[PDB]
């Protein structure tokens, strides 16, 4: 009867009821996510939000590396985050093995979004609730940064932002390179670049962060890392003594 | 002036508002508003034509400055910052109860009062030289070209016309000239948008009634009948179609009660010249327009009899024409139309000629209506109904009675025909009767409507009903199928013919129709048949020498055709003319048709040849029968007739069906006066009425006879077998009353069929421990019609009767024929519930109970308990209920008797499988009590420690423990708690099958 | 011509006029129904008359009126044309045919209109009775069976006379009854007779003229009817709900049932009902659904719509005096409920949600009786609704949804008895909280309840400081000790407490309202970002609305300090695409009660928009879609307009920092999807100087308007809920000063439109952000013609 709210087909007005709504979880963890382009370096900020005394902050982490070179960011519950990392820890695993370079970020990304596709056209299986945010240091576009979504889309940004208060960090960052009228930003060192991407989101969410309170992650080339409960603090500390 | 009155500020039409300023500053700059709309629609179509989303928000801008005046229209309906009156209405009306409002409430009541008394202000203006200007522009934008902008201009121009005056005919004529242009500029999408325009709900109206314009309007839409490229004359079809079907004109005197516009009445003395004034110029502004569709008229037929050929929208003209040479209300019957709607027969094309007929048909039966009318055409309306040849009977005359019966029967020296449905008299006399005149006439009309049908009959040539029903066949051959259009046709060629015009004489129509019977083609004999029938609704036209070579060639056809040879295919055709043409037709306008059914060489009556043939009759003669149920009925034959005694099914189940025929036309109690009726419904027994339709004595007699002629041969069968059995009469006679009765049960003979249950209908049947698998032979359920006998008609005093012979101290008589009069009972008890006597409700309880004890059955005792629960359901009074409870537990209750015993109880005693049979379906009676009655679980107790005893009782009691641990499934969460008793342990056994252990 | 003066007419009939010319009147209408020969617009004569005739036009009955002053109408005109349908002989002129619509369709209305003007046939003519059956029934053979007993029982008159009576002329019709079985086609005429014809006798006995030449007609045990007679109508109803389902609309096929009741010989008839509601029985069981689950519904309905229906046209007739021991007794509304309340309680919790609501509808007409027993079902409904709440159905859907239905079918009445209405706060405070944002549809039924507590109560601090006050101690102890009666088999009048401590606990139970409505902006706010649409968002902002209106200052100040507060400290506005509505129109509302805080409320709303406007809202261009940057410049703006919209005069104030404004949002920001928003702005300002409209809608006026504080049932039942010193309302009329600014703008705002666009008249085919401008400006135009339409006049041009 009225059942076209619970699999994926189609709505009388075109619409698939189940793909809207599986975004509405990307937003269920409540943690915000910023990604930035330097002159050759790529920087993903995410929320750390440890409410529980009892748990372990390391290891609680929406930041997944998936190669020596590409980084991703999960927006959503836990479970579903790492049903899709896994996935593309081993699309990536065995692009390297069949083809014998190094997995490209867009790529990836277009992989990903393909099977986001899939869900979102079979009957019986269900989309994730996640928006893969996937950074790297591509060896032929450079600096990179492709976000994919439930609906099955990916394309390329400057910079993105996902999350709860979504909009208010977007509409932040477009303010910032109608100014600087480019497609990145104009610094050599990752720190300070690293800085700039926690500075203008304290900006837009109007609150301090401490160094328990963020995950950091980055990309140059020929590496993706994660920054450490202290290499955090360096940077705030760096941020404070400036503004 | 003004009674609307809405608070308009600036003084409700004293013009104590032409005195203000601030009111001359207002319109002073919606008149810049509107000349710079103009300035800009200008300024775009010049510059932007190719744009869409311009165009949009102007069309808007302009659907408000014409609206938005009084009032505010768009917007109007936008959930705003006020609750709904219509949703408080809801929340706070209860019905029957006058205004049960809260304050808040009131108070929208009364803004919602405010509000519609600013609609009320009726906006309707005249044009305002600057509103004439944009309703211009308005069109050559619902006539641009681009669906995003045509679809909101054209409903954006509706808006404008329900508030400009006569602006319909500004839109006209401008539609019309820039078509007429778009079609020579050629194929123009322009013409696909002008199309669409006039298909407008407002204006596809106003064009009905646009009789200057439609004139030129629908040549135009001719001219456009032609696809030379587009989805256009797909269109121009649909609108020249949808016209024929509006339009026309009454000049006929309102037949009023002159009582419907006098106690209106003025004073005013003579300035009542005024009215015989209108009545004079909305006389010949009538008189113009009914002038000009005949200029139209003829300006076709010159296009149609001149267009060497156009190709089949020929076919507007003809749909039309027709709904006009015959309209009435005036209309000349034009001569030259006759002959065109004829010669059209020439393109042999099967749509074209299926219209003619349907066109000269009517044509002819207006131009006949008016010698019947004598030309007063007014006498249509006037339920004083005219025609020379109609007659009405007083039927209180003491003696009538017997005119009707014994003039019914008369075929030769006819005095009155009931063409159609005969209604009066059947169950009373009294009324007046209307009826109609032997060798009716022809009747007299003016020189113009002689010389018309003149041009007909010297056009039906032997050769023209030679192309024309040749045809009808072919178009046929797919169908099937009868349509009177075409009988009622052939009725009309006879008028004509024997009444001047035609000349073609009689012996022409009867090898047209001798000659399309051949025993092969089935759209063949229909065209034959549709002949026939024809030949009998011409007897509404003269000769007695006619008459009398027709009736003589009719007992000549239905020899050569019925009279053996008769496949599937005729009794398909005749047995529909059967249960039809005495339908449109009295049929003692003939001698020979009837008086041959009915002459019955056929029903044979032993088997050890090949008995014979068919329902070659029986079947056809029953549904002419039918058709009349009153009249004709003389049959002292057929019931000396009557058969019975046929060896085949086919035959022994007609002859049933015709019985049952036979009765219900010797069944209608039509009584002498309606006073002398209703003393007789008033003095019943019942306090409810006679038996409608009542069986006639003569009658009573005939049927009892047939069941107590049966009851003679039951020697017949002193030993036989079911293969000796369906070979002797005694069977033969039994399938047959068997066949009828079914046939009884079923429809208006219901309250015939009663009298005869108690003594006769309900002893047979239960012929069936007259043999079981006699039955299964020839096919008979009588299982199934016996019990299906328990819901019908019954009246107060035969359910006595009934309820006496079940429940029968004979009873005892039968055997396992016994769980089928116990499901009798269960279905009469459902359909004369809350109708029985507690009395008869009584003796039925007792009988069912009687039935949980008889010694040897099995079967039967728990088909009773099945059944006392249907009882004990609608029980409710608990002295009844409590003092049967008692006389079933006490044969079982506490361990009356210790262990061992049960065992051997359970298995053997009776009495104690009827108290547990019974206490049972007590229990099953109440399924959901929904807080449950402590009589329940204290009387399962007593049943639980006996459902652990294996045998038949202990059986029959875990039955009854399970039934029941179901029912309550879902209420059990709850019912758990009324069960201290840990006896609930003791109500998990219980459901014991093969699959558990 | 006719047709069109034949409506001016209509439109007349809104104020008065003489009987002595309705006797004319109608007498033109029914005789001009009639005609014959041309296009009539018939079903607007038919309806003429029938409104002219009409039986309550507001309580008064002018076909008695008409009767007392001397109509009297032709009945062989109007028998001679239902007669045309009769069988004609000779097929060539029969000209109706029933089965065929267009024909069955004039037959309907003719046999409408007839029984219109029953009455109006010469009550003096003795022999037009007796010669008119003469005449039918002669007719009547099975080939008339369908056009004769319609006729009959729209065309001949209920007469009564001293030797000829109509119903003198019933043991005919159960002569036809009784002998075809259970068939619609002809049953429905039976009852439809018997009935209307018992119904008259009621109404006839009653009051007035208590004869009509014979109250030789007589009453007892079962109305007009035999002992038998009776008895065969019941056992075939019976038969249709167990059986056949033969009938059609069932308030006709009630009738004779009701009105055969006698209060002083009912009895020997309520056992006749008892057995037939025991049977009955099983049938509505919410898991026994069958071709007969409408029928049940449909009747057990439409039969005490129309028991109710009789017993307040009674009671409308002691009070004129007249008791008549026919009259309906206290003890028949106790047995009614005795035997509907199990049948009516299965049939609410069935499947069909449609079917259910008829069952459900039936508590509300048995409590108007104020039976004894009223009781009995006031305690279903509330331990059905108190364990809904405490998720005791959480298993099963239907009880959940059901026992909400019987709830809110039911919370205006409760609001009186002086027990129940202590459980009303809770009950509410519980509704609000538990109002679920992925139920769509328990959302629905739960604000269902909400706006009924608060269409019939008043948010109303009513504590006199006394000091034990609060809802624990004095409401909540009282509220859980009459439930933990009620649940335990035992029932309201069982339960006895003192009038101090259920007056304690009454107006302890006012004071939640306060912490409650902090619940309800909450929950509004959660569903600003849900796919619930429609429907229910109007539902919504009416209990919005509902609830300011039946608020007291001291409370509504509160509220209003709450939207204030919550619509800019909010994040609740993330999801795609919002519900504005549920919060701008709450706001609106607030002005509408308090143009004061206009003058504060929209200068926010200024430095707010200018602020996002400056900070890049509306720069990136896009038709179809409102960009989500947007989308709070966008409720900013919708509330400025639902919130001008209901400024009125309090607009004077602050005029010139508006059209400034207004001005300046024409110039900056161009977007096609934000100036079909934006250019509301003027019309939201224009209509709401110069609009006439009301402005107060309280439920209690001023704070005081004091009735006293017995003030609860909105005075719903109190016959001063409509004395004029109550409904003192408000209004807002424009003033001289008003329609001055209303002119100042419109010429303004005129001129810069035409400026503007008579300037980008030096054309840019291409820029495309110049179509996005000359659309802005001509929709600025239109809405300053709208709104502002209330200053013109339609007839303008003829002076």
């Amino acid at each position: 009867a009225g059942y076209d709210r619970h699999i994926t087909i189609f709505s009388p007005e075109g619409r698939l009821y189940q793909v809207e709504y599986a975004f509405k979880a990307t937003n269920q963890t409540n943690i915000n996510s910023l990604a930035v382009r330097g002159k050759d370096c790529t920087v993903v900020i995410s929320q750390k939000k440890v409410p529980d005394k009892l748990l372990d902050p390391t290891t609680v982490s929406y930041i997944f590396c998936i190669s020596r070179t590409i980084g991703m960011v999960v927006n959503g519950p836990i479970p579903d985050a790492r049903n899709a990392a896994l996935r593309a820890k081993a699309e990536a695993a065995e692009f390297r093995y069949k083809y014998g370079y190094d997995m490209p970020c867009d790529v990836l990304a277009k992989r990903m979004a393909n099977l986001s596709q899939i869900y979102t056209q079979r009957a019986y299986m269900r989309p994730l609730g996640v928006i893969l945010t996937f950074v790297s240091v591509d060896e032929e576009l450079g600096p990179s940064i492709y976000k994919t979504d439930p609906a099955g889309y990916y394309v390329g940004y400057k910079a993105t932002a996902t999350g709860p208060k979504q909009q208010e960090i977007t509409t932040n960052l477009e303010n910032h390179f109608k100014k600087s009228k480019i497609d990145h930003i104009n610094e050599e060192s990752w720190e300070k670049v690293v800085e700039f991407a926690i500075t203008h989101m304290i900006d837009a969410l109007g609150t301090e962060f401490s160094k328990n309170d963020l995950e950091v992650g980055v990309a140059t080339k020929d590496k993706f890392f994660t920054l450490s409960a202290e290499n955090i603090e360096e940077r705030l500390v760096a941020i404070a003594e400036q503004d | 002036l003004d009674i609307y009155t809405c608070n308009y500020y600036f003084g409700n039409t004293t013009e104590e508002k032409l005195q203000n300023p601030n009111y001359l500053n207002v319109h002073r700059v919606r008149a810049r508003i509107g000349h710079f709309f103009h300035k800009l629609y200008v300024f775009l179509s010049t510059n932007f034509e190719n744009n869409t989303n311009m165009f949009q928000i102007l069309l808007h801008g302009l659907k408000v400055w014409f609206t938005d005046l009084g009032q505010e229209t768009v917007f109007n309906e936008d959930p705003n910052a006020f609750i709904d009156v219509d949703f408080l209405e809801n929340v706070q009306s209860l019905s029957h109860v006058n205004e049960p409002f809260t304050r808040t409430n009131f108070a929208i009541r009364a803004n919602s009062l405010h509000q519609s008394r600013v609609l009320l202000h009726s906006t309707n203006r005249k044009a305002s030289k600057l509103e004439n200007l944009l309703l211009v522009d308005i069109i050559q934008l619902a006539t641009s070209l681009y669906p995003d902008i045509y679809k909101p201009a054209q409903g954006t121009l509706v808006h404008c016309m329900k508030q400009l005056v006569g602006s319909y005919g500004v839109v006209i004529n401008k539609i019309i000239p820039s078509l007429e242009k778009a079609i020579k500029d050629h194929d123009y999408m322009k013409i696909q948008v002008i199309l669409n325009v006039l298909l407008i709900k407002k204006i596809h109206r106003k064009l009905m009634t646009d009789y200057k314009d439609i004139g030129r309007l629908i040549f135009l839409l001719i001219e456009c009948c032609r696809v030379n490229e587009l989805e256009i004359g797909m269109y121009a079809d649909k609108i020249l179609t949808d016209i024929v079907i509006g339009i026309k004109i009454p000049s006929s005197v309102c037949v009023i009660s002159d009582q419907a516009f006098l106690p209106l009445a003025p004073p005013d003395g003579t300035i009542n010249l005024q009215v015989e004034a209108v009545k004079l110029a909305k006389k010949k502004k009538r008189e113009y327009y009914l002038s000009l569709l005949v200029d139209l008229q003829d300006k076709l037929l010159d296009k149609l009899d001149n267009e060497k050929d156009m190709g089949w929208k020929i076919r507007m003209f003809i749909l039309r024409f027709v709904t006009q040479i015959q309209s009435n209300l005036e209309s000349k019957p034009d001569k030259r139309a006759v002959f065109s709607i004829i010669s059209q027969i020439s393109t042999k094309h099967p749509e074209i000629i299926h219209l003619v007929v349907k066109s000269l048909l009517s044509t002819c039966n207006k131009i006949i209506s008016l010698s019947d009318y004598e030309y007063d055409i007014t006498r249509a309306y006037k339920n004083e109904f005219n025609p020379s040849f109609v007659e009405i009977l007083d039927t209180s005359t003491t003696s009538f009675p017997k005119t009707f019966t014994e003039e019914m029967n008369n075929f030769d020296n006819p005095k009155y025909f009931i063409d159609l449905r005969a209604y009066v008299g059947w169950l009373c006399w009294g009324r007046l009767m209307y009826v109609m005149s032997p060798k009716a006439l022809k009747l007299n009309l003016r020189e113009n409507e002689l010389e018309v049908l003149k041009t007909a009959g010297h056009l039906l040539t032997r050769e023209f009903l030679r192309d024309v029903t040749m045809n009808l066949v072919q178009d046929n051959e797919t169908r099937g199928v009868f349509s009177s259009g075409n009988v009622s046709f052939f009725s009309l060629v006879i008028l004509l013919i024997s009444s001047g015009f035609c000349e073609l004489n009689m012996s022409d129509l009867f090898e047209l129709c001798e000659s399309y019977y051949n025993k092969d083609d089935k759209a063949s004999m229909i065209m034959s048949v549709e002949i026939v029938a024809g030949l009998v609704c011409g007897s509404k036209f003269m000769s007695v020498s006619d008459l009398d070579k027709r009736d003589t060639f009719i007992e000549n056809f239905l020899a050569k055709c019925l009279d053996y040879e008769l496949n599937h295919d005729a009794f398909e055709i005749w047995s529909t003319l059967a249960w039809w043409l005495p339908a449109v037709v009295d049929l003692r306008r003939s001698k020979t048709f009837f008086c041959h059914f009915i002459n019955a060489d056929g029903m044979f009556d032993r088997e050890s040849d090949a008995a014979t043939h068919q329902t070659s009759k029986i079947y056809m003669l029953r549904s002419i029968l039918m058709s009349m149920e009153f009249r004709a009925p003389d049959v002292g034959k057929l019931f000396d007739e009557l058969v019975f005694d046929h060896p085949y099914d086919q035959v022994r189940q007609a002859v049933a069906k015709l019985l049952t025929t036979l009765v219900q036309n010797q069944s209608n109690p039509s009584i002498s006066d309606p006073t002398t009726l209703l003393e007789a419904e008033r003095n019943d027994p019942d306090g409810l009425g006679l038996p409608l339709k009542s069986v006639p004595e003569k009658v009573d007699a005939y049927i009892k006879k047939q069941f107590e002629i049966i009851k003679n041969l039951e020697d017949s069968v002193v030993g036989l077998n079911p293969q000796q059995f369906i070979k002797t009469d005694y069977f033969y006679r039994t399938s047959t009353i068997f066949y009828w009765i079914k046939e009884m049960a079923r429809g208006p003979n219901k309250v015939l069929l009663v009298p005869y249950l108690v003594d006769y209908v309900l002893p047979f049947l239960i012929g069936l421990v007259k043999h079981k698998d006699v039955c299964a032979l020839a096919s008979l359920d009588p299982v199934r019609l016996y019990a299906g006998l328990g819901y019908m008609p019954i009246r107060k005093n035969h359910v006595a009767a009934i309820v006496d012979y079940v429940c029968s101290s004979n009873v005892a008589l039968s055997s396992n024929q016994t769980k089928l009069q116990l499901a009798f009972i269960q279905h009469f008890l459902s359909a004369e519930l809350l109708q029985l006597t507690e009395e008869e409700k009584n003796k039925i309880l007792e009988f069912v109970v009687s039935n949980l004890y008889n010694e040897q059955f099995v079967e039967v005792r728990v088909r009773a308990a099945s059944i006392l629960s249907d009882i004990v359901h609608n029980w409710k009074e608990e002295q009844p209920l409590l003092s049967l409870i008692e006389r079933f537990a006490k044969g079982l209750d506490v361990n009356k008797y210790t262990s061992k015993e049960r065992q051997k109880l359970s298995k053997t005693d009776i009495k104690i499988h009827g108290n547990v049979l019974g206490l049972g379906a007590i229990i099953s009676a109440f399924p959901y009590v929904f807080p449950l009655p402590p009589w329940i679980p204290k009387n399962l107790s007593n049943l639980s420690s006996w459902a652990r005893t294996s045998g038949m009782t202990g059986n029959a009691a875990k039955n009854t423990i399970s039934e029941f641990k179901k029912v309550r499934a879902d209420t059990w969460k709850f019912d758990r708690a009324s069960f201290n008793t840990e006896e609930l342990e003791d109500l998990e056994g219980v459901l014991w099958r093969s699959y558990y252990a | 011509n006719v047709n069109h003066w034949t409506n001016e007419l209509k439109n007349c009939l809104h104020f008065d006029f003489p009987v002595a010319l309705r006797k004319s009147l109608a007498t033109v209408y029914y005789y001009l129904s009639l005609v014959q020969g041309q296009k009539v617009y018939r079903q607007m004569h038919v309806d003429m008359f029938e409104r002219l005739v009409s039986l309550d036009d507001d309580r008064t009955q002018f076909t008695e009126l008409l009767q007392k002053q001397g109509l009297l109408l032709d009945h062989q005109i109007m028998l001679n044309f239902l007669c045309e349908f009769l069988p004609y002989p000779d097929p060539d002129y029969a000209r109706y045919e029933l089965s065929s619509k267009e024909d069955l369709q004039l037959f309907r209305l003719l046999l409408k209109h007839a029984h219109n003007a029953k009455p109006f046939f010469d009550k003096s003519k003795e022999s037009l009775l007796v010669d008119t059956m003469n005449f039918l029934l002669s007719s009547l053979a099975p080939s008339t069976m369908m056009a004769v007993m319609p006729i009959v029982t729209s065309v001949v008159p209920y007469h009564y006379h001293i030797h000829s009576k109509i119903i003198d002329y019933f043991p005919f019709c159960y002569s036809i009854w009784s002998s075809v079985s259970a068939n619609v086609a002809i049953d429905t005429h039976m009852y439809d007779f018997v009935g209307s014809i018992s119904k008259d006798v009621h109404n006839k006995i009653l009051s007035s003229e208590h004869e009509k030449d014979v109250v030789g007609v007589e009453f007892g045990e079962f109305g007009i009817f035999t002992d038998d007679q009776m008895t065969f109508m019941f056992n075939r109803l019976q038969g249709h709900l167990r059986t056949d389902g033969q009938i059609h609309s069932y308030s006709r096929t009630v009738k004779p049932f009701v009105y055969a009741i006698n209060g002083s010989k009912k009895d020997r008839f309520f056992e006749k009902l008892v057995s037939l509601a025991k049977a009955i029985e099983t049938f509505i069981h919410p898991s026994n659904n069958g071709f007969w689950t409408k029928p049940n519904a449909k009747f057990v309905h439409a039969f005490i719509k129309s028991y109710h229906g009789r017993v307040k046209y009674e009671e409308d007739i002691c009070a004129r005096g007249v008791t008549n021991g026919i009259c309906l007794t206290s003890f028949c509304h106790e047995e009614i409920v005795e035997i509907f309340l199990n049948i009516i309680s299965l049939g609410s919790q069935n499947k069909n949600p449609d079917i259910a609501n008829y069952y459900i509808s039936c508590f509300a007409y048995l409590l108007e009786l104020d039976p004894s027993n009223a009781y009995l079902i006031y305690d279903k409904i509330l331990i059905d609704l108190y364990d809904t709440l405490a998720d005791q159905f959480i298993n099963s859907r239907h009880r959940i949804i059901s026992s909400l239905k019987q709830f809110t079918r039911v919370i205006r009445f409760i609001v009186m008895d002086k027990l129940y209405r202590v459980h009303i706060t809770n009950v509410l405070s519980m509704l609000v909280s538990k109002l679920d944002m992925n139920d769509t549809n328990l959302t629905s039924n739960l604000i269902n309840g909400i706006v009924s507590i608060a269409a019939f109560i008043p948010i109303q601090d009513l504590t006199g400081e006394d000091d034990y006050i609060s809802f624990e101690s004095d409401t909540l102890p009282l509220v859980q000790q009459h439930f933990y009666h009620i649940k335990c088999g035992e029932s309201s009048k069982t339960f006895r407490v003192d009038d101090e401590l259920l007056n304690n606990a009454f107006k302890a139970s006012t004071t939640v309202f306060q912490s409650m409505l902090k619940v309800y902006v909450e929950k509004i706010f959660q569903l600003v970002d849900v796919d619930l649409e429609d429907s229910l968002v109007t539902k919504i902002n009416q209990t919005t609305m509902i609830l300011q209106e039946s608020m007291d200052d001291k409370i509504f100040n509160y509220f209003a300090s709450l939207l204030n507060r919550n619509f800019w400290s909010n994040d609740s506005f993330k999801e795609k695409d919002p519900n504005y509505e549920l919060v701008t129109i709450p706001l609106a509302a607030l002005v509408r009660r308090n143009n004061g805080l206009s003058k504060e409320l929209v200068r926010t709303l200024l430095f707010h928009i200018k602020e996002q406007i400056k900070r890049g809202a509306g720069s990136v261009r896009s038709t179809s879609e409102i960009q989500q940057r947007d989308v709070k410049l966008v409720l900013y703006l919708t509330a400025l307009n639902d919130v001008l919209r209901n400024c009125h005069e309090s607009l004077l104030e602050y005029s010139d920092e508006l059209i400034t404004f207004m001005k300046y949002l024409y110039d900056n920001v161009t977007n096609p999807p934000l100036d079909v928003i934006t250019s509301i702005v003027i019309h939201s300002a224009l209509a709401t100087l110069c609009t006439t409209e009301i402005t107060d809608c309280r439920l209690f006026p001023e704070d005081s308007k004091i009735p006293e504080k017995d003030r609860w049932g909105g005075l719903q039942f109190d016959p001063r809920r409509f004395d004029k010193q109550h409904l003192s309302f408000q209004w807002h009329v424009p003033s001289s000063d008003e329609i001055t600014l209303s002119i100042s703008i419109l010429e303004s705002l005129s001129e810069y439109c035409i400026n503007n666009v008579e300037e980008l008249m030096k054309a840019p085919r291409h820029d495309s952000e110049y179509g996005d401008m000359i659309q802005k400006y001509v929709l600025v135009m239109t809405h300053t013609l709208s709104g502002s339409s209330l200053l013109f006049d339609p007839d303008f041009n003829k002076y």
